[PDB]
């Protein structure tokens, strides 16, 4: 299948720099146009940049409100799509995308988050949510205190799916941000089953594994 | 450039409805060549954007027939025949005619089910989070609908307006319910000179306010 493994975005301080690196298979990279797409919350969804064949001599489009900060480039023999970025402004922050291009942006990378931002990255506090003792219970995890985003929540590595919910982080009055991810079981297996959320957050490289207990 | 707008910004409807997004183009997108180079696309929550509808009414490999797109000139259309829990997501109409790509703004597609009351859960700050020298408090509403809920936090009986804040699920992609995670936040000192913590759940799934508490 179609893969666009996107890498190299994170924190970086306003007038930065970050070079931005697309990994494509499943397909003949070469033949096809290659584009970046942009989104955040403030203005949607935003073409960024184009790159041509080598049979159209490279030719490459930009975005005006990125022209002469941002550099598309492709090595077909690396099947790699690159965006070098510089001079961030804060405006450039959100999600970047990688996607094919044949008359529409017809397959997209997973994408990869660009903070623009002078704070410093701090890895976050986990604390339990414990259940107390009617069918069902609750506990959970309090994800508190990281920047930047994003962190993931799983529980009992990835086995325990059934009835979790990851909640969207909020903003606190301080930069940092708190999440929480709480998931409901049969209390009958409060004694019979450990439940441990595994906490993950790569912008400072911090795994942590919290036993919930009552 | 050519603008791209969307409407309306989000609908709610029932599985088995038709529903219709109309997507309007600034200038008219050129069709002399052929079909227009409109395209549909459909974000699911936390995902990235898949292509949907190309040229206007081609579905692309894979998608479903319900999902149709039909439009000229500087109005297209995008319609689903019957709606899905898995087919709520945010929906965008781009063309591909002339540089720079522009995007419509989305139109949010929810789905409309029967009401459902929350369960709710209060869970008291960890003594890890108290040795820190602050005390988080949260409230979990779980599996609701409609989303609209009125969460209050009592702290002795006392209203509480401004330290805590609130975080929704998007809908289910199987139930279509939302959840939400409210967080009352107070420093140590203002946690151990108090008692009573409840938070008051407020919804239509409710005949009357359902209060969660406990002490310490
Ligand atoms: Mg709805």
């Amino acid at each position: 299948e179609v893969q666009l493994v996107e890498s190299g975005g994170g924190l970086v301080q306003p007038g930065g720099s970050l070079r931005l690196s697309c990994a494509a298979s499943g397909f003949t990279f070469s033949n096809y146009w290659m584009s970046w797409v942009r989104q955040s919350p403030e203005k949607g969804l935003e073409w960024v940049s184009e790159i041509r064949l080598r049979s159209d001599n490279y030719a490459t489009h930009y975005a005006e409100s990125v022209k002469g900060r941002f550099t598309i480039s492709r090595d077909n023999s690396k099947n790699t799509l690159y965006l070098q970025m510089n001079s961030l402004r804060a405006e450039d922050t959100g999600i970047y995308y990688c996607c094919t291009y044949f008359y529409s942006f017809s397959y997209w990378g997973q994408g990869t988050l660009v903070t623009v931002s002078s704070a410093s990255t701090k890895g976050p506090s986990v604390f339990p949510l414990a259940p107390s003792s009617g069918g069902t219970a609750a506990l959970g995890c309090l994800v508190k205190d990281y920047f930047p985003e994003p962190v993931t929540v799983s529980w009992n590595s990835g086995a325990l799916t059934s009835g979790v919910h990851t909640f969207p982080a909020v903003l606190q009055s301080s930069g940092l941000y708190s999440l929480s991810s709480v998931v409901t079981v049969p209390s009958s297996s409060l004694g019979t089953q450990t439940y441990i959320c595994n906490v993950n957050h790569k912008p400072s490289n911090t795994k942590v594994d919290k036993r919930v207990e009552p | 450039e050519l603008q791209m707008t969307q409407s309306p910004s989000s609908l709610s409807a029932s599985v088995g409805d038709r529903v219709t997004i109309t997507c309007r183009s600034s200038q008219s997108l050129l069709h002399t060549y052929g079909s227009p180079y409109l395209n549909w696309y459909l974000q699911k929550p936390g995902q990235s954007p898949k292509l949907l509808i190309y040229k206007v009414s081609n579905r692309f490999s894979g998608v479903p027939s319900r999902f149709s797109g039909s439009g000229s000139g500087t109005d297209f259309t995008l319609t689903i025949s019957s709606l899905q829990p898995e087919d709520f997501a945010v929906y965008f109409c781009s063309q591909g005619t002339h540089l720079p790509y522009t995007f419509g703004g989305g139109t949010k597609v929810e789905i409309k089910r029967t009401v459902a009351a929350p369960s709710v859960f209060i869970f008291p700050p960890s003594d890890e989070q108290l040795k820190s020298g602050t005390a988080s408090v949260v409230c979990l509403l779980n599996n609701f609908y409609p989303r609209e809920a009125k969460v209050q936090w009592k702290v002795d009986n006392a209203l509480q307006s401004g330290n805590s804040q609130e975080s929704v699920t998007e809908q289910d992609s199987k139930d279509s319910t939302y959840s939400l995670s409210s967080t009352l936040t107070l420093s140590k000192a203002d946690y151990e000179k108090h008692k009573v913590y409840a938070c008051e759940v407020t919804h239509q799934g409710l005949s009357s306010p359902v209060t969660k508490s406990f002490n310490r």
